[PDB]
Order: C-alpha cells, then sequence, then structure tokens
C-alpha cells in the first residue's frame, strides 16, 4: 500500500495557473483523509471541481472547500453533514500543512486550508490530513491574490482535481 | 485573530 495522491489544477478567472499535488495521510487520518480523497474525485456526485478558494490570506493560509453556498458557510463531508475530529497526532509545522477548517469541535465538512506559515496556535484544534507535495509556488502565487481579511483580488478556482496514486 | 472557521468568523 501507499498513502493516496491527489491534485488541483488552479485557475485565475478562469487562466491557469498551474497543478498542486497533496500526499494525504491515511496512515494516520483514514476517515479524513478518504473524505478529502473521494471529494477530490467526485466519485459520490459532488465535489471540489469547480469550487473557489473563497479566503486568502497573505503569510497565513488559502481556504477552500465550500461547493455548496461558496461563502464558507456550506459544504458537506461523504459521511453525512459533519464529522467528528479524528485525531490530533500531526501539527501545523510550517508551509505546505493541509488541515480541515471547521466550525468548533467535531464538525468537519469540506472546508480546508493550505498552511503558508507554521499556524501552532492551530494545534489540537484543527486536523491536519496532508501536505503539499508538489507545486507550492503555485500556491504562493495563490496568495498573492488574498488581502488581510481574506477576500480574494481575483476569483481563484478548481479548474479541474483526481486522484494521481 | 487569525482563525479558519466556517460560517461565524471570529477574531
Amino acid at each position: 500500500m501507499v498513502n493516496p495522491t491527489v491534485f488541483f489544477d488552479i485557475a485565475v478567472d478562469g487562466e491557469p495557473l498551474g497543478r498542486v499535488s497533496f500526499e494525504l495521510f491515511a496512515d494516520k487520518v483514514p476517515k479524513t483523509a478518504e473524505n478529502f480523497r473521494a471529494l477530490s474525485t467526485g466519485e459520490k456526485g459532488f465535489g471540489y471541481k469547480g469550487s473557489c478558494f473563497h479566503r486568502i490570506i497573505p503569510g497565513f493560509m488559502c481556504q477552500g472547500g465550500d461547493f455548496t453556498r461558496h461563502n464558507g458557510t456550506g459544504g458537506k463531508s461523504i459521511y453525512g453533514e459533519k464529522f467528528e475530529d479524528e485525531n490530533f497526532i500531526l501539527k501545523h509545522t510550517g508551509p505546505g500543512i493541509l488541515s480541515m477548517a471547521n466550525a468548533g469541535p467535531n464538525t468537519n465538512g469540506s472546508q480546508f486550508f493550505i498552511c503558508t506559515a507554521k499556524t501552532e496556535w492551530l494545534d489540537g484544534k484543527h486536523v491536519v490530513f496532508g501536505k503539499v507535495k508538489e507545486g507550492m509556488n503555485i500556491v504562493e502565487a495563490m496568495e498573492r491574490f488574498g488581502s488581510r481579511n481574506g477576500k480574494t483580488s481575483k476569483k481563484i478556482t478548481i479548474a479541474d482535481c483526481g486522484q494521481l496514486e | 485573530v487569525l482563525l479558519v472557521t466556517t460560517g461565524l468568523l471570529l477574531a
């Protein structure tokens, strides 16, 4: 066996930026990794393809995954509406960390965030489940379209996504 | 604040 690899082809107002690939830590957080994997292939009939990164804060993170309401109040998991925090084994140690956004204890859905810096104050509150494997330069380019309060200057969308491995 | 919530944004 081996951990799954998923990719996102990022676009800015429709123009292709590039591909970001992530390794999902299925060995430590199997349920959380599977949720993200399935949402990336779209195999349950809904998923990330075509959704946007609605909140980008330079020097902090890029947030996305709201494919239902597209504004941060929506989205859902492949297990129903929301699911528990699997475990807090992994930490937000640096840029490239993939972690679950939430609304408090045990409220994981589909929203996630890619760290562009170490964000240790989120340790034990947000479930870390993967990391950027390739394309960190693409995430950095995305960061340039963010702002202090999170509002993006241009539309950053997941033009395509799926599983590589 | 620098939080990543889904719904009600805090400080």
